[PDB]
């Protein structure tokens, strides 16, 4: 527009800017970066125009431009920064790279001169005063950080070079010579009037900027008001600066008011305002400058915006002068702008007083001015239903906002009837009739003024009908094009809510087919910019949703309209079908924006149908056949391939779900199933293979599509790909309607899927699923770079038509994605259908779904396959698919599905796929397959998935305990017990066929871990299932250890599952088997350790390198790989079997061997630290952890033994603590016997019921929790294989080894284990002393973050405390602890009330709190508690 | 490569061993460094003196970020721990000496950081035997003399005077209430 013309004109430049964006602002920023380093006037013109551009990269230059000798540019830069800070927070948000240098230059300009009290008042700075009535210190420099200059005249030349000469003559503080330059240029200025006025003006600007973003003082307001009083009249720019400063200072207000005098009619500011107004009105009296008058009316606006100022403007009666303005002012652009300013002030004032406005007939003045401005537009645009100058449009806008506000305000409710018998409707009639001459927001204000009036006085709608304003609105909002903007669209239904209000209005509204016109908006590209989401953070279709909710509110007010609204909705859908059906349109991301239409229409329909949740619109819509046009939108030929994943398809699905969940109507599903069955019946050629050496049908339909540049964009070029992506959209709708928790909607869904049509669809979907897994895996086999296929022309014949590799890949990728995304949606659908089926027709739905599972597991390719990998990749996803369908999240099965999966098949096929995968089709037996060299590449990945499924299938703790059980009752009754019998029997043989063979390259440790989990479940289960072949599991548990240790050599991480298998074999078998296991593990450790003891004999003869080889030999010998798992296994076994394994570790003496090994590796590690190439033997942490738990166990066994020695084993009274009464009340005898028996078993928790309340005891904490409330209460037991533990000569060797491993920073986890062991050992001060005498606190302080771990500082603090706590200091600290805990009724995690006096103070509970102190040292704790309690 | 026990952690550790064990605070109070024992040591000086002078003051360049908060914790613990008068008296005497030392220091941001950090430690300590000692040693009068030992034009001077007013207000209140 004319801005662009001005740009081209400019690109004499300064002459054009004197007459008056990116590259013009860039040339300006250029000369800014140039000038600050026939020029100055160019800079000044650039600024004077740019200070208009910002008002509708330079900054770092402008800051330097303040360093000017000619103040004109300083003023102009400041004026620009004021325009900025005035309008937007652009300089406030900036970073401190230059915001502070700027604001500091501004501060040095702004800072005070001493005011009146020192003779530097602004009034005196503006009056001449002869230059001899100012303080003699004015023409004087006094700059300190020391410079003082008596007078500046004997060197009046070159003030910038004066400052630079001071730079050379003195070392001025760096980056603050600016305060010198501003002082020096001031002292040059003050000699003369213009330069003093320019300093005043610069200071006033700088103030104002510093407040829009120490400067302010008591005299500043008074000075400014005296600047405003000065009547030499050559100061109006300084008066305008003073007003703009007062404005900034509003953002002291009572002082501003007291000085200016606004609280009374006579007063300087009110009189000045009235003289300005009178000079503006009457032509004879010359007019006050535009800038000054604008500063006056901006000050009045900002003052009115605050209650104290609006109340002052009441008090002085400015409404009378401002209504004088709005009545008598002329038509010229500046006068219009003063009128709109006066209007906005009369608005602010009427937001707190009406009486003045009403008494001054202000509503008649406003209406007359609206008539006059509309009459001046009437000359330009006389049309009325039977461009506007921006300033006049802003006047009209502010004045219509006032009239709307007044209508919504009392003090007009008496009399507002006489608004619409004025001229007003004749001028609204013109704005409404000319929404293209007048702006759309002005046309909006006009229709909203009518709407708000009709809602205040619905009676006078008859008058508005009699004069045809409503009949003009209808024509302007229906028949003439609606202006395409959010606010207009959002309001049309509220307008119609008014115009319908008289019944005559309703008749007239429905006469002219309103919704055929109103809804055309949703299918029109002209209104898509109105429909686009604003701010990119409001919803998709937010504006069509608002529009729909407004049409809902409209026709819930006016029910007669419901039928025509839903008829026009259905015509929208039928037209979207037209736009999607015929070939001539093509969806753009002839192009038509169909997907945006479908999103906008669906948010509209959703709002209408679902707004009130009264199911009157859903019923009307469904009974008028709208569900056919709705559900057809999914199948539209010319919709894109990426439609089904789009928000428009999710919108259609959401409208279907809304109709289903509101109306409870099956018809949405019935129609979706009819159309899906129609689409599935079209693509049966996808099911039929090539029947020759051939690849994908999708690639033989693509390649044979001639040479069309994009076949996939045409529904005739690629019919199967577009039927795929229609079926996909329907399937995503069935997903959305299955994701429903109303049992009723679940029931009618299941009744539909169980139908003859439901099962016809579900059969065709199952055959489609297997076809799409085939096609997707073939296509990926063809996009693979001639690696997967066996050098065969399997699908090459069609890639030769298609086509140097990418040219073929990028044509297939739409096929691969269209087929893989559909498969995933089918799988999601079948999972949801299983969920709905489980929780009569459900039984047929489940039947068809288990027939799909059987089909997938027994599927065999066509006999033209080049490699078994296509079958192994089919089987892996069939298995990964059958898992979600047989088992829930949390791994519990669905017993209906397990029943049908067993009887129909898929169990025999599941295990046949294992046999097939190992035997390779019978080529090799299964027992030799796994270890065969030529086993297919994906046979480990299949077996990982198969084993992960069978682990779920075998587990009795989920298969018997599943929430999803069938009920108890013609049909064969299911037993999960016989299911587990047959499943464990079938799985065991296959695992046999994998038990000991060497593992696969990838997926061998996951295979092993799931295989061990299967064995665990079988071994635990046969004890429980024989309750309701045993010798095979017997002989297995006998011979399994050779395989377990093979797994520990190959795949160490399985050791946790090998421990769990060994523990279940032990709990099946006797101690005679526990001993055999533990002694065999210990013999493995023994020989592996003694060979490492022989691996570290000092290397005297040098035959081996003795440096790199020996240091890394300790860590890399095979023996050193074995120990890291043989020890770790033994430790896990120890943790379960606490005392048998302790007694074996004692009686074998292995602990001496491990201590000797820890000692003997220290020379090796030390030499490695001296090589600076330490590489820690991983076996050290198992050994330290084993020793740790050996001495943990022995401590504890002695304590438990002497606890047993003090208890009668019969009817040990357990008691629960009543904090309220303070009583250790006994349990019932049955509870006591249960708790005691289960404590004696060493169970962590015991369950019992009292009063039907559920109690549980936790012996970790000795707490009874009430299971209903979660209330935790303390409990006690009422009192009335000896593991020697580590001997002194072992502990001494361990302490030295742990200190040496701290010296050489072995590893984080190894330091953690060695410090844990030191922490247990040093609790005896003798060993704490040993640990501190070996200089370990220096090593600990020297440790680097490379040798640190999460627990380091806690653990080190405890160790240092163990060194500090000698018998006496520990005694004194225990005294402190006992006294503190006994004196203060400490709280606990046992609901012991804080500062209680019964519960918090019982000896039997306090001793439980002090338990950590008793463990720290029991002897000292006795001595202290006897002496201090 | 950074140390795993930074001086911050060592300070928190010592604060804990003071708060638990009576003798540790007295041992720390009497322990003193020796010339050329470390790069930072110029002459025989107490650990409390080093914590007050080199570790407690905020400085703009990190070595460990939170050394000052934990030297403040350490000195707080060494106060709260009753330890008769062995620990509290040496703490107070050393704070008085470090105050006089920093006031005699040449005008520098080093002077203002030392001073402000000592005011912060007197304020944290003060938040009753410590107050008895501060009165007997005339610490309040040495705080009041603070501006005599400032250049009153310094850009730091108001912040260091505010800091010195903070314990003066609390102490004058606790006395005269």
């Amino acid at each position: 527009a004319d801005c662009r013309a001005l740009i081209d004109k400019l690109k004499d430049e300064q002459l054009l800017l004197e007459l008056q964006w990116v590259d013009l602002l860039d040339r300006f920023d250029g000369i800014l970066a140039d000038a600050g380093q026939q020029l100055k006037m160019l800079l000044l013109a650039v600024l004077n125009f740019t200070a208009l551009l910002i008002e509708y990269s330079s900054i770092e230059h402008l800051t330097t431009l303040l360093a000017s000798s000619d103040m004109q540019v300083v003023l102009a830069v400041l004026n620009l920064l004021y325009v900025f800070s005035k309008r937007s927070n652009y300089i406030t948000r900036l970073g401190s790279d230059k915001r502070t240098p700027l604001l500091t230059r501004l501060q040095h300009l702004a800072e005070s001169w001493g005011g009146k009290e020192n003779g530097f008042g602004l009034a005196e700075c503006c009056r001449d005063l002869h230059m001899m009535k100012y303080p003699p210190s004015a023409t004087t420099l006094h700059f300190e950080f020391y410079i003082h200059i008596e007078q500046l005249d004997k060197i009046s030349e070159s003030p910038s070079e004066i400052m630079e000469s001071l730079t050379k003559m003195y070392s001025i503080p760096k980056d603050k010579q600016m305060l010198l330059f501003t002082h020096i240029r001031l002292a040059h200025g003050f000699s003369n009037h213009r330069k003093r006025l320019q300093a005043v003006q610069a200071r006033l600007h700088a103030i104002s900027i510093l407040v829009y973003s120490s400067i302010l003082y008591n005299g500043l307001i008074e000075e400014l008001v005296d600047v405003l009083q000065i009547t030499d009249k050559q100061l109006m720019e300084i008066k305008a600066a003073s007003l703009r400063t007062l404005t900034s200072i509003v953002h002291k207000l009572s002082s501003i008011i007291d000085c200016t005098g606004t609280a009374s009619y006579h007063g300087f500011l009110p009189v000045l305002v009235r003289n300005c107004i009178q000079a503006m009105i009457d032509p004879s009296m010359d007019p006050y400058p535009h800038q000054f008058a604008t500063a006056l009316f901006s000050f009045l606006y900002h003052l009115a915006s605050y209650d104290a100022g609006g109340e002052a403007l009441v008090s002085c009666g400015m409404m009378e002068a401002l209504l004088k303005v709005i009545k008598f002012l002329g038509d010229e652009q500046d006068q219009i702008t003063f009128v709109t300013r006066a209007v906005r002030v009369v608005d602010l004032i009427t937001n707190l007083d009406m009486a003045a406005f009403q008494s001054h007939s202000g509503l008649s003045i406003f209406i007359y001015r609206l008539e006059h401005e509309v009459d001046l537009c009437r000359k330009e645009c006389p049309f009325v239903i039977k461009q506007c100058i921006p300033q006049r449009a802003a006047l009209l806008k502010s004045m219509l906002n006032f009239l709307k506000k007044a209508i919504q305000d009392p003090a007009f409710s008496d009399g507002i009837r006489h608004v619409m018998d004025g001229s007003l409707p004749t001028s609204l009639k013109h704005i409404i009739s000319n929404a293209e001459y007048y702006g759309p927001s002005l046309f909006l204000l006009a229709t909203e003024v009518v709407t708000v009036f009709v809602f205040q006085e619905p009676s006078l709608l008859s008058s508005l009908q009699d004069n045809g304003l409503t009949d003009v609105m209808l024509h302007a909002l229906l028949i003439k094009d609606v202006p395409a903007t959010r606010e207009v669209l959002g309001s049309l239904p509220n307008v119609f809510s008014a115009l319908c209000l008289n019944a005559r209005g309703l008749q007239s509204f429905v006469q002219c087919q309103p919704f055929e016109r109103l809804f055309k908006v949703l299918l029109s590209p002209d209104y898509l910019p109105a429909m686009r989401r604003r701010r990119s953070s409001d919803p998709l279709g937010d504006t069509a949703s608002n529009l729909g909710s407004a049409v809902d509110e409209l026709m819930r007010h006016q029910p007669t309209l419901k039928t025509d609204a839903t008829t026009a909705i259905i015509k929208l859908l039928e037209e979207i079908c037209n736009l999607g059906r015929d070939p001539k349109y093509i969806c753009q991301k002839i192009p038509i924006p169909l997907m945006d239409y479908i999103l906008n229409v669906m948010k509209f329909v959703e709002s209408i149908l679902s707004n009130n949740t009264t199911d009157d619109h859903c019923q009307e819509f469904v009974n008028q056949k709208g569900l056919l046009p709705l559900v057809t939108i999914l199948g539209l030929p010319n919709l894109p391939i990426d439609f089904p994943t789009s928000a428009a398809c999710q919108a259609v699905a959401g409208v279907c779900k809304s109709i289903l969940t509101l109306s409870h109507e099956p018809k949405v599903l019935q129609e979706g199933l009819l159309q899906l069955d129609s689409i599935l019946s079209s693509l049966e050629p996808l099911h039929r293979p090539i029947e020759s050496p051939g690849g994908s049908v999708l690639l033989r339909e693509l390649a044979c599509a001639g040479n069309v540049a994009d076949a996939t964009l045409s529904a005739q070029a690629t019919p199967l790909l577009h039927a795929l992506t229609a079926a996909h959209a329907y399937i995503m709708m069935f997903v959305h309607t299955c994701r429903v928790g109303q049992s009723e909607i679940r029931s009618i869904s299941v009744n539909q899927w169980g139908s003859q049509l439901g099962l016809s669809v579900l059969s065709k979907l199952s055959q489609l699923y297997c076809s799409l897994v085939w096609e997707s895996t073939v296509l990926l086999s063809l996009c693979t770079p001639n690696s997967l296929p066996s050098g065969c022309e399997f699908g090459q014949a069609d890639m030769q038509k298609l086509v140097a590799m990418a040219a073929r890949i990028k044509q297939i990728k739409p096929l691969l994605s269209a087929s893989s995304r559909l498969g995933r949606a089918l799988a999601e659908l079948f999972g949801l259908l299983v969920k709905l089926c489980v929780g009569p027709a459900a039984r047929s739905t489940a039947s068809a779904l288990t027939k799909l599972l059987t089909k997938g597991l027994s599927w065999q390719p066509p006999p033209y396959t080049p490699t078994p990998r296509f079958r192994l990749t089919f089987f892996i996803c069939s298995v990964g698919f059958t898992s979600p369908m047989l088992f829930d999240e949390r791994k519990y099965p669905y017993h209906l599905m397990l029943q049908k999966f067993l009887c129909s098949g898929g169990h025999n096929a599941l295990f046949e796929t294992f046999n097939w995968a190992l035997s390779m089709g019978g080529k090799v037996p299964v027992s030799e397959g796994l270890e065969h060299s030529d086993l297919p590449d994906g046979t480990g990945e299949f077996l990982d998935a198969w084993l992960m499924l069978v682990e779920k299938m075998v587990n009795p703790t989920t298969v018997l305990e599943s929430p999803h059980s069938l009920p108890a009752k013609n049909f064969p009754q299911f037993s999960a017990l016989r299911f587990l019998v047959v499943t464990q029997k079938a799985a065991f043989t296959c695992i046999k066929n994998l038990w000991n063979r060497k593992p696969l390259k990838v997926y061998g440790g996951r295979m092993a871990e799931s295989m061990l989990a299967i064995l665990c479940h079988i071994l635990r289960g046969e004890p429980v299932i024989r309750e309701r072949e045993q010798d095979e599991l017997h002989t297995f548990t006998d011979t399994m250890l050779p395989g377990c240790f093979h797994l520990l050599d190959e795949l160490p991480d399985t050791v946790y599952r090998v421990c769990d298998l060994i523990m279940t074999a032990i709990k099946r078998n006797g101690a005679d088997y526990r001993d055999m296991i533990l002694k065999q593990v210990v013999n493995q450790v023994w020989e592996a350790a003694d060979v490492l003891i022989k691996a570290a004999l000092p290397l005297t003869t040098s035959d081996t390198k003795t440096v790199s080889e020996w240091i890394s030999q300790m860590a890399t010998l095979p023996q050193a790989s074995n120990l890291a798992t043989r020890i770790l296994l033994l430790t896990l076994l120890f943790e379960e079997l606490k005392l048998p394994c302790a007694w074996v570790v004692e009686s074998s003496g292995i602990l001496n061997v491990l201590i000797k090994l820890l000692e003997v590796v220290q020379p090796c590690l030390q030499a490695a630290k001296e090589q600076k190439e330490v590489q820690t033997p991983k076996w050290i942490t198992p050994v330290l952890l084993l020793i740790d738990f050996y001495e943990k166990t022995a401590i504890s066994s002695k304590r438990r033994a002497q606890m047993t020695k003090y208890l009668q084993s019969n009817s040990n009274n357990w008691r629960w603590f009543d904090d309220r009464s303070g009583r250790w009340c006994s349990y019932s005898a049955s509870n006591n016997s249960t708790i005691d028996s289960a404590w004696k078993s060493g169970e962590t928790s015991v369950r019992f019921t009292a009063g039907r309340r559920r109690y549980t005891v936790q012996f970790t904490t000795m707490v009874q929790v009430n299971e209903e409330t979660g209330n935790r209460r303390p409990v006690m037991l009422t009192l009335l294989i000896l593991i020697q533990g580590l001997t002194e000569d072992m502990v001494t060797v361990l302490i030295r080894a742990c200190v040496s491993m701290l010296g050489v920073p072995v590893d984080p986890d190894t330091l953690h284990a060695t410090l844990r062991l030191c922490l247990r050992l040093t609790r005896d001060h003798k060993y704490a002393m040993m640990f501190a005498e070996l200089k370990s606190t220096r090593m600990i302080l020297n440790l680097t973050q490379s040798s640190g771990f999460n627990g380091f500082t806690p653990l080190v603090t405890l160790l240092l405390r163990h060194i500090i706590e000698d018998p006496c200091t520990l005694r004194h600290t225990m005294e402190k602890v006992v006294r503190s805990a006994a004196t203060s009724g400490a709280g606990s995690t046992t609901s012991g009330v804080v500062s209680g006096s019964l519960g918090s103070r019982e000896i039997n509970y306090i001793l439980r709190v002090l338990g950590p102190a008793a463990c720290r040292n029991p002897d000292i704790f006795t001595e202290v508690a006897n002496c201090c309690i | 490569s950074k140390p795993l026990m930074p001086t911050s952690t060592i300070l928190r550790l010592l604060a804990e061993l003071v708060r638990s064990y009576v003798g540790i605070a007295t041992l720390i109070a009497n322990y003193s460094y020796t010339v050329g024992q470390s790069e930072l040591i110029k002459e025989d000086c107490s650990v409390l003196a080093f914590v007050l002078d080199h570790l407690l003051p905020h400085t703009q360049n990190a070595e460990d970020k939170d050394t000052p908060a934990l030297a403040r914790l350490f000195l707080a613990s060494l106060a709260a721990a009753g330890s008769g008068t062995d620990a509290q008296v040496a703490l107070v005497n050393e704070v008085k000496a470090a105050l006089g030392r920093a006031l005699a220091m040449a005008e520098s941001t080093e002077k203002h950081a030392r001073l402000q950090a000592v005011m912060c430690i007197i304020s944290t300590i003060m938040e009753n035997n410590i107050i008895r000692l501060f009165l007997k040693k005339g610490l309040v009068n040495d705080l009041a003399r603070v501006p005599h030992s400032l250049d009153l034009s310094s850009p730091n001077m108001a912040n260091t005077v505010n800091a010195a007013l903070k314990p003066l207000e609390t102490l004058s209140r606790i006395v005269n209430q």
